[PDB]
């Protein structure tokens, strides 16, 4: 009784020695994150503006082969609609798409004849355009004296503008003005319309092909500087005849690397090969593994994305099962079966551009008497009483700052375990003095 | 007690490490802020909507002010396709020679398109001819309160031009601002949606534009709060004249802290920069304020687009020959840090910002031209001359979408000293280790 | 000093008790930490709700409101430029349009017949308004209007609402826009879509509407690729010559974006899409992740709201705007036991008609322009944890070309092959294009900062440090 109340009394002042050493060990049982909002006042270095058309410019090489498509199109619409190729369409109208030595065929059916013909022509013209010789063009056709009337950024001209050029196979001609990283790059001193970019575009009403080019507008799209002109992301389709005031709100993102979250500072440790000549982004992994999956499955390269030098583009005369090879992989890619969303990580440098609009008709009743007389004497442009073809574009910054979503690590309370370490160090030592106090 | 001078000293040395760890996190949490994102429901204060027409003063009225300029303009159109101090030359490049009183450094201008080079010569003379016009004569020549305004609907209560105020602007004539009145309760929305927003039907005359100032047609609208300046010079969301342009918006707040933290000011108490605009502080207002301060001291006059300071009057080419090269001289140094407006002036912590998501449609339909157009002709009792065309009746809808006040605040971890009790206990524990080292030293 | 040390033992515990309140204040603070995740992932495609400003077909409704349309031309005759055989004054005597003159402040005069000597108040002092009389000609209020353009339109809405209320609902669907006529071409990019994949909601004020997909009919359709070629592509066919000529002035078509399984709110969030143009819309997924009910006031399920939801007929989920519209109908029933037409009627009740309740014109409009009535429903219903906004980037370009105007209209001229009527409006078709943008995720997730470590164990070891300090002097006394 006396010894039992003495030997058990030492377990009442020593039980807290491990009570703060086990509960604290179970508490932490991780990298913490934190967020800060900063408004960095920079010099507003002006981003690149990609200007594209909405008509695929036909080539003189393909001109003898493009008229054969219209011969089949006129024959089809006279029979089924009252108005050779290996894939005839026949009805609800549809489209037969088969594999080499396979009875099952995905019937590419459509509800209406408008989107049926516009996609039937988007299978032959997209495929036969891969037959072009990939060479430097021996006759430079400068449409900047025809398509863009005025390039006005910060009250000067664009005569000494080192511009890039690539023909998009679905939209047509394109122009990007700030792919270079030289000393003569553009920057916005003041957020003004008179201090911003002012453009005047010739949206061609009479299109080269009435089947694919079912629009008459003009595409204006902004992006980064080292980032590529992706143009399947989307931009401003603009009505011909109105002035568009495009205002931007730059919203960037700065996160931590692999020490805290799931992010990479640069595309170096990723397994996906950098197919673009640009910097790292999210599209450079998704749209390049999808290009290399076509190399693994078939012997074809896809046309909307760039091509490695060890393979050519695909053609139906070269590979008769290309349409089955693309349609089967596209419905398989959305189910995350290739795992390409999980292999490549997210970029730590994400710069997105918020895009608003403002619309106003560009000619007045006083301008139609005077501007079309002025414009016809300058660059040989005729007037059309139905619609106006020219369009004015104004790229504009809303304000000087831009919202930075910078992620920051935590302070240096994960050192509480070390605080409990010295606390437990003076716990068991003090407990021994309690039992020895009786003596 | 030879081992007792090291046993308690080990607890004393660990005490100071426990005191330092309770002090290192003490000062660090004092400067540590946290982002608090919270959206809640209340009576949202409707912002001061300013309507500005892109059309300047009436072209039939401004004939005897600018008869000499349009004859000089059409004469140059015949040769190529008040004083004469800056004729346009030929370099095929259309440009100017912005020379000063000394021709040792004459500024140059190079341009390509003729349609955009003819407008910029007309904008130069327009700043100075209307500069010598008095401000009392600018009110009768520009748009009145009954011309631009036709229908004023807001939450069922039919407002009028009596609620709008006369805000004159040198680039756009008379601007009129809704929900901005002195000694008046600010109107607030209660139900989200386009039905109970600001339903405004505008009117701009088609045969009465200025054919050389701006080619486009359509009034511009700026969403801004009450105390701040509207700043309709550069920022602008234009509206098509022929048909409707509905605008949705959202109230996004931004609160930061100034003095122990990232630098701001609330009334310009940090800088001696005088606020000419007489508005709330912002970074956009402070840049224009220091520009006109150095402009009067160097050039000797004030820019016509900027409002008047109490120092002197506007600029004029027939009064002053060399202010034009002086105006270009500042902008060469305003990009770099020669003026020091980036270095001296700070930012602003508390400011609001609206995100505009527009949408458009045909407001005159094919089955509404028989009744909607003659009633709007009947409603405009001042200008009954003809039936109003449908290309002149712009309708505007500004409204909150879902009545959301997305607020971002900043609150530190050590706000009140009761929250610093964890650091206060670290200091008392470290001080308890300070009475063991000296005790073991003597014994 | 063993007795003096005992007094300091309570003082040392007093500081621990003072720090114990800080541990309690931290737990009752309920602090959260926000975090950002921006990037493209596999997200289900949002429901696209299609409506129109014109609710019905005018060629199939003319025998319903023939008396009102004849009455409207008589009102426009005297106002614009000055006999009615069958004017049907009983419709006019429901809410007679009145006239208020402010030329004489000492004595205001009225002239309220309304069907250079017969012109009516072209000056500024005129105020054309209405009266609302609840069986008494002395308690008539005035809904004041200052512009007579849309005051006649707002009068026309209330007169039409009294007509559509007595019409039964199932018969009224057939005279609205059909699914085969309003939309004809549907495109998704990989799989075809028809009118049968759409389902219908009879909204009472904009007529028959259609949505692309729900979770109720089938499963959602995911799209795991950013692209304007992918995503929803729609070609509409709108009868601009078949509009109601006075109820809907705006000729555009309504496009809406909302959640996957939710009731599509029509005038809360809807953007116009212009005819003759390709309304190119890049969508965003703006999500807000509320961290539970004790940290922030929220209703994640919807059972916490005492007001019953009148949106259970469509079997939708809880939302924000479901409270504000159901209570405003519920506050109407507690004042006047008859239901308004623009809101869904409760089960067992009846829409409010002049043949049964002549007080409809004043009982509804007085509650409509009441700030304190609408303020009650804001503080009564609470918020929702899965807050999902939909930012969008609208850009439009003129769709039909000069080369396809001879071509593409002939294809549509025979897919509507009916033996009665066909719509061949050259400027009445709408091209649509809805797609995901580059970065869809703009999310705000909230992490719990109330751990067992910093809120309890941190104060435990700190108090133990002072407790060991009391034993530190005891160990020196035992040395």
């Amino acid at each position: 009784x006396x010894x039992x109340x003495x030997x058990x009394x030492x377990x009442x002042x020593x039980x807290x020695x491990x009570x703060x050493x086990x509960x604290x060990x179970x508490x932490x049982x991780s990298y913490p994150v934190s967020l800060n909002i900063n408004l960095n006042s920079d010099k507003l270095v002006f981003p690149a503006v990609t200007i594209c058309t909405l008509n695929p410019y036909r080539y003189p090489e393909i001109k003898e082969e493009l008229e054969e498509l219209d011969r089949i199109t006129e024959q089809t619409l006279f029979d089924l609609y009252k108005y050779t190729l290996p894939h005839p369409l026949q009805a609800k109208i549809g489209f037969q798409l088969c594999n080499q030595n396979k009875s099952d065929c995905f019937y590419q059916t459509y509800s209406s004849g408008v989107d049926a013909v516009a996609e039937w022509y988007a299978f032959h013209y997209i495929n036969i355009l891969s037959r072009l010789p990939e060479t430097l063009p021996s006759l430079e056709e400068d449409t900047l004296g025809n398509f863009i009337f005025a390039c006005r950024f910060n009250q000067v001209s664009c005569n000494q503008a080192n511009y890039s050029h690539f023909h998009h196979p679905m939209y047509g001609n394109c122009y990007t003005f700030n792919d270079k990283n030289n000393s003569n790059l553009w920057m916005s001193s003041m957020p003004g319309i008179n201090n911003g970019l002012s453009l005047m575009l010739r949206a061609e009403q009479n299109d080269f092909i009435p089947l694919l080019s079912t629009v008459t507008g003009a595409r204006v799209m902004v992006h980064g500087q080292d980032e590529p002109a992706f143009m399947d992301d989307g931009g401003f389709n603009l009505r011909p005849g109105v002035e568009t005031s495009i205002s931007m709100r730059k919203e960037t993102l700065d996160r931590l690397g692999g020490d805290y979250g799931d992010c990479t500072k640069n595309g170096s440790d990723v397994p996906v090969e950098n197919l673009y000549p640009s910097k790292y982004t999210q599209q450079v992994c998704i749209h390049s593994c999808f290009q290399e999956s076509m190399i693994k499955e078939c012997g074809c390269a896809y046309i909307f994305y760039p091509r490695p030098q060890n393979v050519e583009y695909c053609d139906y005369r070269k590979h008769s099962s290309w349409g089955y090879c693309y349609y089967k992989l596209q419905v398989d890619f959305s189910s995350d079966h290739l795992g390409c969303f999980t292999k490549c990580r997210k970029p730590c440098s994400v710069t997105s551009y918020q895009l608003s609009a403002g619309y106003s008709r560009w000619p007045s009743v006083t301008s139609q008497e005077w501007v079309f007389q002025m414009l016809s004497r300058q660059n040989n442009y005729t007037v059309n009483n139905k619609r106006n073809g020219v369009a004015k574009v104004n790229i504009f910054f809303k304000e000087l700052n831009y919202k930075t979503n910078s992620e920051s690590p935590s302070v240096t309370x994960x050192x509480x375990x070390x605080x409990x370490x010295x606390x437990x160090x003076x716990x068991x030592x003090x407990x021994x003095x309690x039992x020895x106090x009786x003596x | 007690x030879x081992x007792x001078x090291x046993x308690x000293x080990x607890x004393x040395x660990x005490x100071x490490x426990x005191x330092x760890x309770x002090x290192x996190x003490x000062x660090x949490x004092f400067y540590t802020v946290s982002v608090s994102i919270k959206v809640h429901f209340r009576k949202l204060d409707f912002p001061a909507v300013t309507i500005c027409n892109i059309n300047p003063y009436k072209y039939s009225t401004v004939r005897h002010l600018l008869a000499d300029l349009e004859q000089e303009t059409r004469e140059a159109l015949k040769s190529l396709y008040f004083s004469h101090r800056i004729p346009l030359l030929i370099f095929q490049v259309v440009g100017f020679q912005l020379c000063s009183n000394d021709t040792s450094d004459c500024a140059t201008y190079t341009f390509s398109s003729g349609i955009n080079a003819i407008q910029e010569w007309y904008k130069l003379h327009y700043m100075n001819i209307m500069a010598q016009v008095p401000l009392e004569k600018k009110i009768n020549m520009s748009y009145s309160a009954e011309e631009l305004l036709v229908t004023c609907f807001f939450d069922g209560v039919s407002c009028d031009a009596r609620n709008f105020t006369l805000f004159h602007h040198p680039m756009h004539g008379n601007c009129y601002t809704f929900n901005n009145r002195e000694n008046e309760t600010i109107l607030s929305t209660s139900m989200g949606g386009s039905e109970y927003g600001l339903q405004v039907i505008l009117y701009i005359n088609e045969e009465e534009y200025n054919p050389f100032l701006v080619s486009s047609t359509g009034a511009k609208v700026i969403i801004h709060r009450q105390d701040e300046y509207p700043f309709v010079e550069d920022v602008g969301t234009e509206i098509e004249t022929a048909m409707v342009t509905s605008i949705g918006m959202h109230l996004t707040e931004s609160f930061k802290l100034s003095e122990p933290y990232s630098q701001c000011t609330e009334d310009g108490s940090d800088v001696p920069i005088r606020n000419i605009y007489n508005a709330a502080y912002s970074l956009q207002i402070c840049l224009h304020s220091c520009f006109q301060t150095k402009m009067v001291e160097k050039c000797g006059c004030a820019q016509y687009s900027q409002p008047l300071p109490p120092a002197a009057n506007y600029c004029n080419y027939q009064q002053h020959p060399n202010w034009m090269y002086c105006y270009y001289q500042l902008h060469r140094a305003f990009v770099q840090e020669e003026l020091g407006c980036q270095s001296v002036c700070k930012e602003a912590c508390s400011f609001k910002e609206w995100t505009l998501t527009t949408s458009l449609a045909q407001w005159p339909s094919v089955v509404s031209e028989k009744w909607l157009l003659p009633v709007l002709t009947w409603d405009q009792g001042r200008q009954v001359n003809k039936k109003l065309n449908k290309t002149d009746l712009a309708k505007l809808l500004i409204f909150y979408k879902d009545l959301n006040q997305r607020s971002i605040m900043e609150s530190p971890a050590n706000s009140i000293x009761x929250x610093x009790x964890x650091x206060x206990x670290x200091x008392x524990x470290x001080x308890x280790x300070x009475x063991x080292x000296x005790x073991x030293x003597x014994x | 000093x063993x007795x003096x040390x005992x007094x300091x033992x309570x003082x040392x515990x007093x500081x621990x008790x003072x720090x114990x309140x800080x541990x309690x204040x931290t737990y009752l603070s309920w602090e959260v930490s926000v975090s950002l995740s921006v990037g493209f992932k596999t997200m289900d495609f949002p429901a696209v709700t299609i409506c129109n400003a014109s609710p019905f077909k005018y060629s199939k409704i003319k025998h319903l409101l023939k008396d009102l349309d004849e009455l409207m031309e008589a009102v426009l005759e005297r106002i614009l430029a000055p006999a009615t055989r069958n004017l049907n004054f009983s419709i006019w005597n429901h809410t007679p349009l009145v006239l208020i003159d402010e030329r004489n402040p000492h004595h205001p005069m009225v002239l309220d017949l309304f069907g250079a000597s017969e012109k009516i108040c072209n000056a500024h002092g005129c105020k054309m308004a209405m009266r609302l009389c609840s069986l008494n000609r002395t308690q008539c209020t005035f809904r004041n209007f200052t512009s007579a353009t849309q005051a006649l339109t707002e009068w026309y809405i209330l007169q039409a609402t009294n007509i559509f209320a007595q019409v039964p609902q199932q018969e009224l669907v057939e005279m609205s826009y059909p699914g085969e006529q309003m939309i004809l071409a549907c495109l998704f990019g990989a799989e075809p879509c028809n009118y049968r994949n759409f389902t219908s909601i009879f909204y009472p004020h904009y007529g028959n509407c259609y949505i692309f997909n729900w979770g109720m009919t089938e499963k959602a359709l995911p799209s795991a690729n950013p692209g304007t070629e992918f995503g929803l592509k729609l070609i509409l066919d709108i009868g601009q010559e078949d509009y109601v000529p006075f109820l809907a002035s705006t000729a555009g078509v309504r496009l809406m974006l909302h959640e996957q399984r939710s009731y599509p709110f029509i005038r809360d969030e809807g953007i116009y899409a212009m005819s003759g143009t390709e309304t190119s819309i890049g969508v965003l997924v703006d999500k807000l992740q509320r961290m539970g009910e004790p940290y922030s006031p929220c209703t994640v399920n919807g059972s916490e709201v005492p007001v019953q939801n009148f949106y259970s007929d469509y079997n939708t989920t809880y939302s924000i705007q479901a409270c504000l519209r159901s209570c405003f109908q519920d506050h109407m029933i507690r004042n006047c036991n008859c239901g308004h037409y623009l809101y869904p009627l409760p089960r067992g009740e009846k829409y409010c008609n002049n043949r049964d309740f002549p007080d409809w014109a004043h009982c509804y409009s007085d509650l409509q322009m009441s700030v304190a009535q609408r303020e009650t429903c804001i503080g009564m219903c609470k918020e929702s944890c899965n807050d999902t906004q939909y930012k969008m980037t609208i850009s439009m370009a003129d769709w039909p070309s000069e080369a396809s105007e001879d071509w593409i209209f002939h294809v549509l001229s025979q897919e509507r092959d009916q033996s009665t009527n066909i719509t061949l409006s050259r400027k009445g078709i709408v091209k649509l294009n809805i797609y995901f943008q580059e970065f869809n995720y703009r999310t705000i997730e909230e992490s719990a900062a109330n751990n067992i470590x910093x809120x309890x164990x941190x104060x435990x070891x700190x108090x133990x440090x002072x407790x060991x300090x009391x034993x530190x002097x005891x160990x020196x006394x035992x040395x």
